[PDB]
């Protein structure tokens, strides 16, 4: 089907190598690079949203990152 | 012997007085333990089997489709009903189709139109159960002494050999003694039940490829699911997420398989152990075991020999393991029958006061013909040293430098030591745990600081868990409160996870 | 004293295809290198292939441009070289061949060391093939 | 379908089931009728033997057929012999049965 | 020792319907599974059918397909065979037989899969004659 | 509604879940649950079947 | 004073008591089974509790058979039964705490 929930969630630990421990990284920031790379004008949308929210300067550098952490996934 | 080179072994030293000490075994390395006045024994876990698993609901990752047929009704007739609805290996879509006086049915409203196709599986993938019980390991220890370095990793029929043993350990017998002849015996008592988790591990193939898969990630997979029994004509009850239904325009209606699927599986699999099978049988090559190793009948076969005083030859010469310790291959050319080889670390060749720590056994040639070969390795001191093997006026001997002062090698310990709690939660309080009420208590807080966080976070892989620990990092950072050493206390725990695999 | 025993050698029409078996008993099968070595009637030895214990290194001459396939199955102390596309240069005796050296240095037989020292003690008694 | 043998020899009789999971016979029984008698049952589970039958019959099984052996042949031996077992998870079939003279 | 007794079996005409019975004494038979088995003349045996000890399972061999109707009745050790339109293929020797080793299971009840069987009880068998 | 004949399996505390081939029949009405056995019934642990 | 045999070694109730049934291959007619819950095989100092009652073996024969359960501290433990060189030990491990 579509959604085949990933396994890292329940990564198995222990000394020995898993099944793909060289992708993990390099995927998620891969998949956020390319999205944002492709779409630049939602950077601005988000800006103006997190700019919206929040008072201090600190929340709204927080809401800016997780605006653009949650587009490029659709979750 | 079998430990020189492994880059991953840790040295447990001492117990109380002899009696016992405790021990966790790993698949990755090997311990070598060394007590006051007895052999020093290398102990590597090697493989884990587990046997008789019984099937459990097997998907299917490659659907095949068939006859497609369909039926269409009147805008008012009702609904459309092909024969073939009645079947359980056909799946069927009912929808609505544009009709009307064109079509063949006077009335103009949406008419109802129901299509269904075969479906045929090649292909599919099972997951089996793992009982905790019917588990076996196998584990295989050597000592020091008189082995030539040829007899490292020289697998062969070692019930002969004297030197090496191997032990099988299972939940239904979990005490052994190992026989080493001449040497005594090794008792050694191991929990093969608590080892890995295995209540939650379903084993997984797809095509002569196995993995250990979570339980709870072999259940939230959505693909057609059989259950159990394969017994005749399959029957699979999902039918969805593997043909889609794709409506057309003006009533048409058409049936497609989405293909193969083993390259989501592939990828949905990660971080998830891999695993190899033999026959019936499945052999993990990644575990975690933790034996008791009550070391009280182990002898000293060497003492009571008189020592030899021919020559000795350096041959392959000293080398350096990843450790620090120090392999010298030592040819003697006396034909004095059994004997006893005298070595010390020394520097100051004026005095020759031993210094360093003699790591080997109870030194001590066992062959008698003419020239004979032995492996020994000494713990050196940090300094310049002089490996000194020989009795008088033929002593020959070696230069040796060892690099890092003692700080380096306790900053060395508490990096393994964080690496092995990362890697084994709570039994790593075990490791060398002659066992006092300190250790004890260690072990009981780390074990509920454990159960809550692996409850409150563990759900999250690396990436996640590095975003929470920089997040958290902020949050108590500038908080102000009293509760900000809290929160930097869980930004170690989360990011040393990620900074240690 | 261990025993090589050649199988699976016949006349073949140019072209043709064979698979040559080798039989081993009395040693550690599973842990060493194995060779395959051919000479031409009246002609010398020429090396023709070489496996590791596992399989997971195979050797072979520059002659074969890939149509010779060497492998073995350690559980059954059994050697195989697969050989297709055969022309009248390829007929010849086949020798199957143990590397005892070898095991002096490295009882794994897996590592495949550059310019190790080798040595090709145990022979079989060879079998023919002619591609006529 | 027949096996012949004379007094004193071992004969074995083989049963085979094609592709059926390389489990069944674990569960295999083999089954005795002289001629014009009732079945009697020599052997349960495989390689199991019930308590009043002869120590005289044997059983095996492997990965892909079961046999059945008895050795120092009688004259009584003479009769059909069966095997059964499950064709599926709820289901019984006999063998096609050999005549032992 | 168990003895099984089997009833009702008789010449019958092609199409016709016959009970076969099967009367038991000697042991728990509320607690044992029962099968029903055929031999055709000059044949071998034949699986037929089979049945737990409260009659909640049943199972039927493919050539059965729902001609056959098996029940029992505990309290009076009793079998029973209902048959629906005879052909001739059925003309055979029916056989009674005690399933003991699941009694393992002393309920009888539960239908495992791939459970551990073998008959050795077996009642001399009824003759049914489709002429 | 009128009824017929009932049957049933069930497979153990550890295997998979019970299947009766009387379930790929589109005349039947099947329900799947939990019972518990072991050490009374004929297999060896005490989860629920 | 014999030797014991884990016919199906141990089962694990619901409610975390362990069942274990023992063969007996010695022939001392009615005796007492010397059973009991430890850690620290060295010094066996009995933990938890054994909810049978004093075990017993009826039958004087060549091999006998009985059942015993008892009741496991939440550590891990080791089930031990006979007396000398010849005790049959177990391993078990039970999940919940008090
Ligand atoms: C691991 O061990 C094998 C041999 O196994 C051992 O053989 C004996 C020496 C005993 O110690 C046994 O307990 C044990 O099973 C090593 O292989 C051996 O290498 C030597 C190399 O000197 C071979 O010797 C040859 O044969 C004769 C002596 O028998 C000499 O005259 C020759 O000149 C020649 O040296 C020996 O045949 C060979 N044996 C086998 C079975 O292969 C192996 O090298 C060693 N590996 C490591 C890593 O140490």
């Amino acid at each position: 089907a579509v959604t085949l929930p990933s396994h890292s969630t329940r990564k198995l630990q222990t000394r020995s190598q898993t099944w793909l421990e060289s992708r993990e990284y390099t995927k998620h920031l891969i998949r956020v690079e390319n999205w944002i790379f492709r779409n630049p004008g939602f950077a601005l949308a988000a800006a103006a949203i997190a700019w919206l929210l929040g008072s201090s300067t600190s929340q709204k550098v927080i809401y800016l990152v997780m605006i653009l952490l949650i587009a490029p996934a659709y979750s | 012997i079998r430990c020189i080179g492994v880059s991953n072994r840790d040295f447990v030293e001492g117990m109380s007085g002899g009696t016992w000490v405790d021990v966790v075994l790993e698949h990755g390395g090997c311990v070598t333990v060394m007590a006051q006045d007895k052999p020093t024994v290398d102990i590597e876990l090697v493989t884990t089997t587990v046997s008789n698993m019984a099937e459990v609901r097997s998907y299917c990752y490659e659907a095949s489709i068939s006859d497609m047929a369909s039926d269409s009704r009147c805008p008012t007739q009702g609904e459309a009903y092909l024969d073939k609805q009645s079947d359980t290996q056909y799946v069927c879509k009912r929808t609505l189709v544009d009709r009307g006086w064109g079509n063949g049915c006077g009335l103009f409203g949406k008419g109802s139109l129901v299509t269904c196709a075969k479906f045929a599986c090649s292909k599919k993938m099972t997951g089996k159960s793992i009982q905790p019980e019917n588990l076996e390991y196998r584990i295989m220890l050597s000592v020091h002494g008189s082995q030539h370095s040829g007899m490292i990793v020289n697998d062969t029929g070692h019930e002969t050999d004297e030197n090496r043993a191997k032990v099988e350990i299972t939940p239904n017998s979990p005490r052994a003694e190992a026989t080493l002849g001449g040497f005594g015996s090794l008792g050694l008592d191991c929990e093969p039940r608590t080892g890995l988790d295995f209540s939650d591990l379903y084993y997984l193939t797809m095509n002569n490829k196995h993995w250990l898969v979570h339980k709870e990630w072999f259940h939230d997979i959505p693909l057609p699911w059989h259950a159990g029994a394969d017994t005749g004509t399959p029957h699979w009850n999902n039918k969805e997420a593997l043909v889609e239904f794709k409506d057309a325009h003006a009533k048409r209606q058409t049936v497609v398989v989405l293909g193969s699927q083993e390259g989501a599986v592939h990828t949905a699999l990660a971080g998830a152990l891999e695993a190899e099978m033999d026959g019936a049988k499945g052999r993990l090559s990644s575990g975690h075991l933790k034996c008791r190793l009550k070391m009280d009948k182990l002898r000293l076969k060497g003492v009571s020999y008189s020592l030899c005083t021919a020559a000795f030859t350096f041959t392959k010469i000293p080398a350096e393991t990843l450790h620090g310790t120090v392999t010298v291959e030592v040819q003697y050319a006396g034909t004095d029958g059994p004997c006893k080889v005298p070595a010390q670390m020394a520097v100051d060749m004026q005095t020759l006061t031993p210094v360093g720590r003699l790591i080997t056994a109870n030194p001590v040639i066992t062959e008698s013909t003419e020239n004979s070969k032995m492996m020994l390795e000494l713990d050196p001191p940090f300094g310049d040293s002089y490996i000194v093997i020989g009795v008088g006026e033929k002593k020959i001997t070696h230069h040796w430098h060892r690099s890092g002062s003692t700080i380096g090698k306790a900053f060395e310990a508490t990096v393994r030591g964080a690496k092995r709690m990362a890697v084994l939660g709570d039994t790593a309080w075990d490791f060398g745990s002659v066992g006092g009420a300190l250790n004890s208590l260690g072990k009981g807080i780390h074990q509920i600081f454990g159960a809550a966080f692996k409850s409150l976070f563990g759900g999250m892989s690396w990436f996640s868990q590095i975003l929470i620990g920089t997040l958290l990092m902020w949050l108590g950072l500038n908080t102000k409160n009293g509760s900000i050493s809290l929160m930097c206390l869980a930004l170690g725990g989360v990011l040393i996870f990620l900074s240690t695999a | 004293e261990v025993q090589l025993v050649e199988s699976g050698g016949g006349l073949v029409r140019p072209g043709g295809s064979l698979r040559l078996s080798c039989a081993a008993s009395g040693f550690s099968y599973s842990n060493h290198w194995m060779h395959w070595v051919r000479q031409a009637p009246g002609k010398g030895l020429v090396w023709v292939s070489r496996i590791n214990s596992d399989g997971s290194t195979r050797n072979y001459a520059d002659f074969v441009k890939g149509r010779f396939t060497i492998s073995r199955d350690n559980a059954e102390n059994t050697l195989y070289l697969e050989m297709n596309s055969l022309t009248a240069d390829d007929t010849a005796v086949y020798y199957c061949v143990r590397d005892g050296v070898r095991f002096y240095y490295d009882s794994t037989g897996y590592y495949p060391d550059s310019f190790f020292k080798y040595g090709m003690d145990v022979w079989g008694q060879g079998t023919t093939v002619t591609v006529s | 379908v027949s096996v012949s043998g004379s007094p004193g020899q071992s004969i074995t009789i083989s049963c085979t089931g094609t592709s059926s999971n390389a489990d069944t016979y674990n569960l295999v029984s083999w089954y005795q009728q002289r001629p014009g008698k009732a079945p009697k049952l020599m052997i349960y589970e495989g390689t199991k033997r019930p308590s009043g039958v002869s120590n005289r019959f044997s059983a095996s099984k492997s990965a892909t057929a079961a046999s059945l052996t008895i050795s120092g042949l009688q004259p009584e031996d003479e009769a059909d012999y069966y095997c059964c077992s499950y064709a599926t998870s709820r289901t019984l079939v006999f063998g096609g049965g050999t005549k032992l003279t």
